[PDB]
């Protein structure tokens, strides 16, 4: 028979954990770190590309920060291709509340749909799990401004600060740190840069081994705006914080 | 057929449904309520075929309870609304469509104004300052485009009504057996239990 | 366009006496103004004391009148070769009947 | 390392795959049986051992037929011959139903060999347990054929297989020596009743029943055929006499 | 496609993915709940690996089932969702064709059996979840209390806990709760229950969170002051002697 | 690993054999049938005094005529009840009469064998056998009152008194000499209530036992814990009686 | 671990053991043959053995007529021969079906080297241990031998060998056309490329035949088959008169 | 050896035996004792039935097919249920579509053919039961013998299970006695009873203990349990 | 029969790597060099064309493929794995863009596309991944032109110019000195041209090298004149013969 080659991706160990799940963590633990900081008046989302080349190109590209919804963004951390995989499921998924409801899709509602899919490689149909963790940074009249993270297992929780991927230990206590509930998006802009700055694996922390984006409510508007920085504007905002 | 009128006034949306229910020859029943609660600030009334009528208004009153539930919130109007058309929408194209018409009537909380919804059986939805399903349209529009103002209080509201009632038992060929009106307000709904008389 | 049915004709009676009972049946089966034949059995022999007719059109009485009897041989299989009480046989041929309720054995059957 | 013998479809590192080879051990392990091509014709002769007295004689048949021309015999496990029979007739009686005349023996054994080859593609099956003799006449001629579970299969002069199949071997390779022309139907008939007596050598611990059938344009009509009675008898004699 | 079972007995004649599942909620955060002489009470530890998070949209860990039936729950978080999701969905079909909302034993029943199947289905493992449902029936005003595991099994409590260190907090109750005289208050019931986590939590007034279910879909959680309210008076109750 | 319905060198099937294993650490059950009705009685055994004894349901009513008791994994014993109720009524609906006892239960048992993870013999969906055993008891006019001892193998008995769960080999030796043909429901519910006693870890009380029987007037009743407390009483006095 | 050599999955080196076993089936029959092109047509020689005395010579054979134009010859058991022609047969037929025109050779080569790369991915199929050598006169590329193995690959040829003896085969062919610096036998008819063809594969293979030691087949405009014992032995004694 | 090869039934063992069959096959032996004999008229069925307890009863060991047919068992009961319910089937069709008895002969290709698919695929296990069947269609009196294994047998007589070998070398000698027994069925059940005696040894047949069943030109198939028997022990 | 495999046969491992994607990319490892470098108009894919006999014909196997009149593919790895996968992307092509938008898709979403074709590989029941590495060259209107690099764990990644395959490594630098953000297309053939030295062993030239590029439109490969906006394909593989010609001046 064909049982013999069997993995068996969903038993629990005799300690009741899913061996796949935690293997899947223990290999998201080497991707690029992603912190998601949110502010009084914004969220930030940062996100640094491990390793690169010098005739990567930096200006085609979008490797770990993703555009839900118009409201919505994420931070990957992990399997690029698994990550777009649920990534466009989640984009379908908003749409169709869109169309069911005539309103855009509650934060919350959109990141338990997809912590339910990933739960689902966990407790049935032999395949592996999605090797990704996501940071959810979005915004809706129910709740503001919301942070969000779920990983391989399906669990997802809310945070005022957070980071996925590796030295996640080192970045929770340095964000655990200077971390001020009154902070504003440019603080929050700062203390993202400072943390990947102080985790990273690298000599200097350049702009081309970066990814910033914020959502943020423009003062002079009244609705919500996400801008993926350009390579330029990560240049920039890396000079005025005194890193050049 | 059924009366179904729905009006929307200062602060509040009222429902107006006939009580009759005629089978045939006879007239069955002289006191249906021809309406289901979606929400406590969202409520439904519905006229068409006879079984796929209540059918479809507690399979709507399901989901939405469900996603009350869920959620711990209340969907707006506008969002029950577009959920209702699209399942409306949906059977206009499948084996057997359900054949029922409703007024969807709801106090935005969120808003702070009430709204009152229009849709046919055919997934047609419209949003009215007063509206109504059938024939109904036919006696009362006239009635309703005279005397209609966007200020009226729920008082005004009722006495537009009785007015439009009473045209209708005159010109129309048949007892409908009066109606069961209810209002739905920053407060709830609530149901106007001397219309009979008042 | 094709029709399904037919009319074989043909009567049957049925009378239930105190200790007995009886099922008669004329011999003749007929298809419009021909004669098919003068002596075709119409009423038969089911076993546990169950006799049975299935009047109307021939095709289908035969076919029901067959199901029954195969109905009767699984009931003995089924719960130790136990009688089938006539109370019972009768629901059972209910089933069996409303089973084809849209397509209905086109019968008037008796037991 | 090992252990390519425990799946139906693998390769050994040689280029085998042993379970089909394991499946042929029981075949050798099996009554002997053979067949006799002769000039107008086919025969069709196989042993039975005879357990006990028990055994009502002349009633647990084991030579088949297919459609009304083909006649099998096989060697091993008996409930596959069968199996592999049943799957013939259907395969035969589709060919028939489309292009009316009645399969050709060459086309019958494509078929045969068709789906016994199909059980050596993949491990959720097992090969087929038996070596097959079959043949017929037909619009060109009479073909004789021998299958394998390999799936492998050809046109035989003469064959046979099961224990005595060395014997066997011998003594039509003889015949085709000593018959450069071509034997008769008839002939072949007590040829074969010999054959099986001798073969009967490496198995005379316990006592048989001979079964001969047969399939000449000129003694049957191109129909396979039981030889029963009187002929049988005599070719049981023609043996008896030269097995002294 | 995948059907292989999972699920399977071994020579002693036990089911090791379910033994195993159990193991998952004893690793589970804490869970407990009392039912008082007019009410039911459900308490719940939370974990402080981390520390940093939104309290506000974070999942809780009391769900409602229903307006008069709640549900808690040791062990994987994933996992409960579903449980709790298709008991949210049969309460109402229940109410949709019974003309009347669930019992808490058969809405009970349900997540017990949903629980069941999964432990003799293939292709999939059993609920690394443990679970306690609470309410009362539509109509009446006795509480009603029952638990759940991964086996399928069920049955209903006086008072009972899940989860890690379990077995600490369930000897709390066994000699703290007397079937002759329950909880008869509101208050005195929340704070039995508020002692019991203390015998594990190890100070924590955002380490517990209370909700209490009364009559007539009457259900409320306790914010942390009310809560950090009952364990300032208990820690009295002990320097006192 | 080894598929979930392989033969052993004995001829037996390891799953159904490991079935059986599971059943043995189950609670007790005890049955004894009598011209005057069956009795059936199960030892509740509670794992802790805060979990109310009688939310624990060991005995439940296939229909009128038919009741059965459980010991092992019970949570696989729903299914089963549930297909049992579901072919009494079945059967009365098709029939207009009461489904023999004998073929509820050959009914059950008929899903017993359906596992496996692809066994060619029909859609037998179920990845392991069930780990419980049932004792079912009724009386129809045919073979009137009886008893009957389901397992996961599929195979059925009927007896005359039987007990399965933790004490079945102990409580069984027991009934071997207790039992006789001419017992009464009196006799034999006494009878019930003092195996119990003797194989329950447990001092049997009207809290952690339960009886129950099943009489062609009344049909399938189960004894409400004061009745039983009595007959507990009754029977405490009859063995100091000498 | 170890079972990454039971089922096509990759091995820590990135190989795949199955496919590489397979190919060694290829040899088991233990038979050579070789394929050349003439100025308009294709030629295909393989070694026919017939070992048993009990065997229908005619009934033994390693060559199969695909359709009308396209002739393939099998190096490998030959159970799995029978079902790699049955199934390009099939696959030539339908594709004339449905687009309303011949296969050609390179084309059906293609489909069939993509079905054996399906088996290479999956690991419910395993390869078919053989090499499927296609030849025909194509209407556009005249012409033509193509060749698919268990890996999946193939290609086109100018002339090509397969079996234990292959590289003696090729290296022969190799020299001869690095002489007349042309890639094809510049033949009028096919009765000389045939011969050229016996002849090559007689000096490479250091072995004398007879009329039943081999099986020819021929490809030509609109047209492919296979010689007799007969018309092989006429061209035996053809190429015997020279030497 | 063995260990590597009698994980399935879809594997071969390098001798080229079929392990998990064979253990099929080794339900049977361990299964109570059956016997099986005919003459030109009639046809017997003579099994020894057993029980756990002595306040349980005798599994039933003989089960009816159609009305000229019938078997015993040796082995898995439920198997049994599933392999006479097909044949109950197989017969009944026989008489809707052709309105004809199904042939004894014919029976046993059917089963033959239905557990022989159970030895060639993956994750179906083989039946573990054997099968006496008895029946007298148009060709006069039969008796096959069913293996798991697919293997199917006409006899004169014969036994299967447990120390099943004494009535079988008992049938094996009586042979020319009993084949004549025609006309007189109370001699065939006799000679019945006392081949299945012959492989005794525990206790002796008690008329709760033993069960008869016969068949012949004009007799339906028939079975005799209990005070049934009672002339016969 | 049927695919009993319906469990992944890519799981991960203790240590959190995916064994089989490890693999594969092992298989790309030992594959022949293939490259790709990005000018200010154009764009050069190129490869060795390793024959395995002098008698097979290099010209019957292309390693250099046209997915659309735009976009172009080469590998390094498996072959066959590489062929059915540039028959999935031209349809692919087809159903999910040309059908629905009556133009063919941007570069950066065919190789999404192709992409997701090669992760599912990775995650789905009963295969292993594909053994190749693809380095896909297009334009379109709005993105100009491009260059990615898709691995057999479906992941990909714009490149100014790389190489893959057998020496990588060595080439990967040999490109960083010569490239800059102002290279003309001949200018990027060129050094394709030098880069590809290096990895050949024995003949260089335009019979044992493929080379094609993504430049201009070519109205003369369109096979037709009578609509305006269609001026032709921007893929165009060189012949053996316009190598040669550089080959000189090399």
């Amino acid at each position: 028979g064909s049982r013999r080659y069997d993995s068996r991706t969903t038993i629990f160990s005799p300690e009741g954990r899913l061996y796949q799940v935690e293997y899947a963590l223990e290999s998201i633990s080497h991707a690029g770190t992603a912190i998601g900081i949110m502010a009084s008046d914004g969220i930030v989302l940062a996100a640094e590309r491990k390793v690169t080349s010098t005739l990567l190109e930096q200006d085609t590209s979008t490797e770990k920060l993703y555009k839900l919804n118009d409201k919505i963004a994420v931070a990957v951390a992990g399997l690029t291709a698994d990550a777009e995989i649920l990534i466009n499921t989640a984009r379908i998924h908003a749409q169709n509340y869109l169309k069911t409801y005539n309103e855009d899709i509650p934060v919350e509602i959109l990141v338990r749909r997809l912590s339910d899919i990933k739960q689902g490689y966990t407790q049935h149909g032999g395949l592996r799990p999605f090797g990704v963790s996501f940071i959810y940074a979005g915004y809706d009249d129910r709740y503001g401004y919301q942070l969000y993270t779920s990983n391989p297992s399906g669990n997802y929780t809310g945070w005022k600060a957070i980071s996925v991927g590796a030295n996640t230990s080192a970045a929770q206590t340095l964000l655990q740190m200077d971390y001020k509930d009154d902070m504003k998006v440019d603080d929050a802009i700062e203390l993202a840069l400072k943390t990947l700055s102080k985790t990273t694996d690298s000599s200097a922390l350049t702009y081309d081994r970066l990814e910033f984006a914020t959502i943020r409510k423009g003062a002079n508007d009244g609705e919500v705006y996400q801008k993926i920085f350009k390579p330029q504007e990560i240049k920039d905002i890396l000079v005025k914080t005194g890193i050049t | 057929m059924d009366i179904i009128l729905g009006i929307r006034v200062q602060d509040s949306v009222i429902l107006a449904s006939s009580k009759a229910v005629t089978r045939g020859i006879s007239v069955l029943k002289d006191s249906d309520d021809k309406t289901r609660q979606l929400s406590p600030h969202t409520l439904m009334s519905f006229a068409g075929e006879a079984g796929d009528t209540v059918q479809f208004a507690e399979y709507i009153q399901a989901n939405i309870q469900l996603y009350s539930i869920r959620e711990d919130y209340e969907l707006s109007p506008q969002a029950v609304s577009s959920f209702v058309r699209q399942e409306l929408a949906k059977s206009i194209r499948s084996r057997r469509p359900y054949q029922v018409n409703v007024l969807i009537g709801g106090y935005d909380k969120k808003k702070n104004k009430p709204e009152l919804y229009q849709i046919d059986y055919l997934g047609t939805k419209v949003e009215l300052p007063y509206g109504a399903h059938g024939y109904s349209g036919f006696y009362t529009f006239s009635l309703l485009d005279h005397h209609y103002r966007p200020d009226m209080t729920t008082e005004e509201g009722l006495d537009l009504l009785k007015l439009c009632v009473q045209e209708l038992e005159k010109r129309m060929p048949m007892d409908f057996k009066g109606v069961i009106v209810k209002i739905v307000d920053k407060d709830g709904i609530r149901q106007v239990d001397d219309f009979q008389a008042q | 366009q094709f029709n399904p049915y037919g009319d074989n004709g043909g009567t049957i009676l049925g009378i239930a006496g105190e200790d007995f009972a009886v099922l008669a049946g004329d011999t003749r089966n007929i298809t419009d103004y021909s004669i098919n034949s003068r002596y075709e059995p119409k009423v038969f022999d089911c076993g546990d004391n169950i006799v049975m007719s299935a009047n109307g059109f021939a095709a289908d009485g035969d076919a029901l009148v067959k199901r029954f009897k195969n109905s009767v041989k699984w009931y003995h299989f089924d719960h130790n070769d136990k009688k089938l009480s006539i109370n019972s046989a009768a629901r059972n041929i209910q089933h069996l009947l409303y089973g084809k309720r849209f397509f209905p054995y086109y019968v008037h059957t008796i037991i | 390392g090992t252990g390519y013998d425990l799946s139906n479809s693998v390769f050994s590192p040689d280029g085998r795959n042993f379970q089909v080879e394991y499946a042929v051990k029981a075949v050798e392990n099996g009554t002997t049986s053979i067949g006799i091509k002769c000039n107008d014709g086919v025969v069709f002769a196989v042993e039975k051992l005879i357990t006990s007295k028990l055994l009502v004689p002349q009633k647990n048949v084991k030579i088949q037929v297919v459609d009304r021309h083909i006649g099998c015999v096989y060697s091993g496990l008996i409930p596959d011959g069968r199996h592999l029979v049943n799957r013939g007739r259907e395969e035969a009686a589709s060919f028939k139903k489309l292009y009316k005349t009645p399969i050709p023996i060459p086309a019958f054994a494509d078929r045969l060999g068709q789906y016994v080859q199909a059980h050596t593609l993949y491990n959720s099956v097992r090969p087929f347990g038996v070596s097959t003799i079959f043949g017929g006449v037909d619009k060109n001629g009479a073909h004789l054929y021998m299958l394998e579970p390999s799936g492998s299969y050809w046109g035989y002069k003469g064959a046979a297989t099961g224990k005595g199949r060395q014997s066997a071997k011998a003594e039509l390779e003889k015949l085709v020596d000593h018959h450069p022309e071509g034997l008769s139907a008839r002939e072949a008939v007590k040829q074969a009743a010999k054959i099986i007596y001798l073969a009967h050598e490496d198995n005379k611990e316990k006592d048989f029943e001979l079964e001969i059938s047969w399939c000449s344009l000129s003694e049957t009509n191109g129909l396979h055929k039981f030889v029963k009675g009187d002929l049988l008898q005599e070719a049981i004699d023609f043996a008896q006499k030269e097995i002294n | 496609g995948y059907d292989r079972a999972l699920s399977i007995f071994s020579p002693d004649g036990h089911i090791f993915q379910v033994e195993y599942a159990l193991e998952a909620v004893k690793r589970g955060t804490c869970a407990v709940g009392v039912k008082g002489k007019n009410c039911v009470v459900l308490g719940c530890e939370r974990r402080s690996t981390l520390k940093l998070q939104d309290t506000r949209i974070t999942p809780s860990k009391v769900s409602k089932i229903d307006s008069h039936v709640v549900l808690s729950f040791s062990g994987l978080n994933a996992d409960s969702r579903i449980l709790i999701e298709k008991a949210r969905v049969e309460a109402q079909s229940h109410r949709l064709t019974l003309e009347d909302p669930v019992t808490v034993e058969y809405l009970t029943r349900y997540v017990a059996g949903v629980q069941q199947r999964y432990t003799q289905s293939g292709g999939v493992r059993p609920f690394g979840v443990s679970t306690l449902i609470a309410g009362f029936d539509p109509r009446d005003d006795e509480p009603k209390l029952y638990q759940t595991e991964p086996s399928g099994i069920y049955s209903s409590w006086s008072a009972q806990t899940i989860g890690r260190n379990s077995k600490t907090v369930r000897e709390f109750l066994e000699k703290n709760y007397d079937r002759k005289e329950p909880p008869a208050t509101v208050e005195e019931c929340v704070k039995l229950t508020v002692r019991s986590l203390l015998e594990v939590v190890q100070t924590g007034a955002k380490n517990i969170e209370i909700t209490v279910v009364k009559p007539d879909s009457d259900i409320v959680a306790l914010s942390s002051e009310e809560i950090n309210q009952y364990v300032t008076q208990i820690e009295q109750e002990k320097q006192e002697q | 690993d080894r598929g979930v319905s392989t033969f052993s060198p004995e001829g037996r099937l390891f799953q159904v054999e490991y079935s059986l294993e599971a059943i043995k650490l189950g609670s007790t059950a005890i049955g004894i049938a009598t011209k005057e009705g069956v009795v059936l009685g199960v030892e509740k055994r509670a794992t802790s005094p805060l979990l109310e004894s009688d939310s624990i349901e060991k005995i439940v009513e296939i229909d009128r005529h038919i009741g059965c008791a459980m010991s092992g994994l019970t949570a696989d014993a729903r299914s089963m009840i549930e297909h049992a109720r579901t072919a009494a009524v079945t059967h009365n609906l098709y029939y207009d009469e009461d489904i023999n006892v004998e073929s509820l239960t050959q009914s059950v048992c008929d899903l017993a064998l359906r596992f496996g993870e692809g066994a060619s013999g029909e859609e037998r969906l179920m990845s392991r056998p069930f780990g419980v055993a049932l004792l079912i008891a009724g009386h129809d006019a045919d073979d009137g009152y009886q008893l009957f001892h389901a397992e996961p193998s599929g195979t059925f008995y009927r007896y005359n008194a039987k007990a399965i769960g933790s004490g079945s080999e102990g409580a069984q030796a027991e009934l071997l000499n207790e039992w006789h043909s001419s017992l009464t429901l009196k006799e034999a519910e006494l009878l019930v209530l003092k195996i119990l006693k003797q194989v329950m870890e447990e001092k049997l009380d009207e809290n952690n036992a339960q009886l129950s029987c099943i009489t062609k007037q009344d049909g399938f009743k189960i004894y409400d814990n004061e009745k039983t407390a009595e007959l507990i009483k009754e029977l405490k006095e009859k063995e100091a009686a000498e | 671990a170890g079972y990454d050599r039971h089922i096509t999955i990759f091995s820590p080196e990135g190989r795949l053991y199955q496919v590489e076993y397979a190919f060694k089936a290829t040899n088991q029959t233990n038979i050579n043959s070789l394929a050349v092109r003439g100025k308009d047509c294709t030629v295909v020689i393989s070694q026919k053995k017939v070992p048993d005395k009990l065997l229908d010579p005619t009934t033994v054979s390693y060559i199969f007529c695909i359709s009308r134009t396209i002739g393939m010859v099998v190096n490998g058991p030959i159970p799995d021969a029978r079902n790699a022609a049955l199934r390009a047969k099939a696959e030539a037929a339908e594709f004339r079906y449905k687009y309303g025109y011949d296969m050609p050779c390179d084309v059906l080569a293609k489909r069939m080297a993509n079905l054996s790369q399906i088996y290479t991915q999956r690991a419910y199929m395993r390869p078919l241990g053989v090499i499927l050598t296609f030849v025909s006169v194509d209407e556009e590329l005249g012409p033509s031998i193509y060749k698919t193995d268990p890996a999946g690959y193939y290609v086109g040829y100018k002339a090509t060998a397969t079996g234990p003896k292959q590289q003696e085969i090729t290296t022969n062919l190799e020299n001869h056309f690095k002489k007349s610096k042309i890639d094809h036998i510049n033949e009028e008819s096919w009765e000389k490329v045939v011969e050229f063809a016996i002849t090559h594969m007689i000096d490479a293979l250091g072995t004398e035949f007879s009329k039943n030691d081999l099986e020819v087949g021929v490809a030509t405009k609109d047209k492919f088959f296979t010689l007799s014992a007969e018309n092989i032995e006429e061209r035996l004694v053809a190429i015997a008169e020279q030497d | 050896f063995r260990n590597n090869y009698d994980g399935d039934t879809v594997t071969f063992s390098p001798t080229g035996r079929l392990f998990q069959v064979e253990y099929a096959l080794e339900a049977i032996k361990q299964g109570s004792v059956t016997v099986g004999l005919r003459s030109n008229t009639h046809a017997v069925l003579v099994a020894l039935k057993r029980n756990a307890d002595e306040l349980s009863s005798y599994q039933k060991k003989i089960i009816k097919c159609d009305e000229h047919m019938g078997l015993s068992l040796a082995g898995l009961a439920p198997d049994a249920r599933v392999l006479s319910n097909y044949l109950r089937q197989q017969c009944n069709y026989s008489s809707l579509v052709f309105n004809r008895k199904l042939a004894v002969e014919r029976a046993g290709h059917l089963l033959c053919d239905k557990a022989q698919k159970n030895t060639q695929s993956y994750g179906g296990r083989p039946y573990g039961v054997g099968l006496l069947i008895i029946g007298y269609d148009k060709s006069g009196a039969h008796l096959l013998e069913f293996q798991p294994s697919g293997n199917v047998t006409e006899l004169y007589g014969t036994a299967i299970g447990a120390r099943s070998q004494g009535a079988k070398t008992y049938l094996e000698r009586t042979l020319d006695t009993f084949i004549k027994i025609d006309g007189n069925p109370d001699e065939l059940i006799k000679a019945g009873v006392e081949a299945i005696s012959q492989s005794l040894r525990d206790e002796s047949l008690t008329v709760d203990n033993l069960s008869i069943a016969i068949v012949g030109k004009d007799t339906p198939f028939t079975i005799y349990d209990g005070e049934a028997v009672a002339k016969y022990i | 029969m049927t695919d009993r495999y319906s469990f992944s046969l890519t799981t991960f491992s203790p240590s959190g790597k995916l064994g089989q994607i490890d693999y594969a990319l092992t298989a790309v490892k030992q594959g022949v060099t293939s490259l790709g470098i990005k000018a200010t108009n154009g764009v050069v894919i190129a490869t060795e064309k390793k024959s395995s006999s002098p008698l097979a014909m290099s010209e019957t196997l292309s390693k250099v493929s046209l997915l659309t009149p735009d976009i172009g593919a080469v590998y390094s790895g498996m072959g066959p794995d590489y062929r059915v996968l540039v028959d999935k992307s031209r349809k692919v092509a087809h159903t999910s863009y040309k059908r629905i938008y009556g133009e063919y898709p941007p570069t950066k979403l065919l190789v999404s596309e192709v992409a997701k074709i090669m992760q599912e590989a990775t995650q789905s029941g009963g295969v292993r991944p594909f053994g190749v590495s693809l380095l896909i060259a297009g334009h379109d209107e709005f993105n100009g032109f491009s260059l990615y690099q898709v691995d057999p764990s479906g992941s990909y990644f714009p490149w100014k110019a790389t190489a893959i395959g057998k020496g990588s490594v060595a080439a990967k630098t040999f490109l960083e000195k010569r490239w800059n953000d102002e290279l003309e297309l001949e200018d990027a053939i060129h050094i394709a041209l030098l880069t590809l030295k290096e990895s050949v062993e024995g003949e260089f030239n335009g019979d044992t090298i493929e080379l094609a590029i993504i430049g201009d439109e070519n109205p003369d490969l369109l096979g037709y004149t009578g609509i305006p906006t269609d001026k032709g394909p921007r893929f165009r593989k060189l012949t053996s013969q316009e190598i040669n010609d550089r080959l000189e001046a090399l």
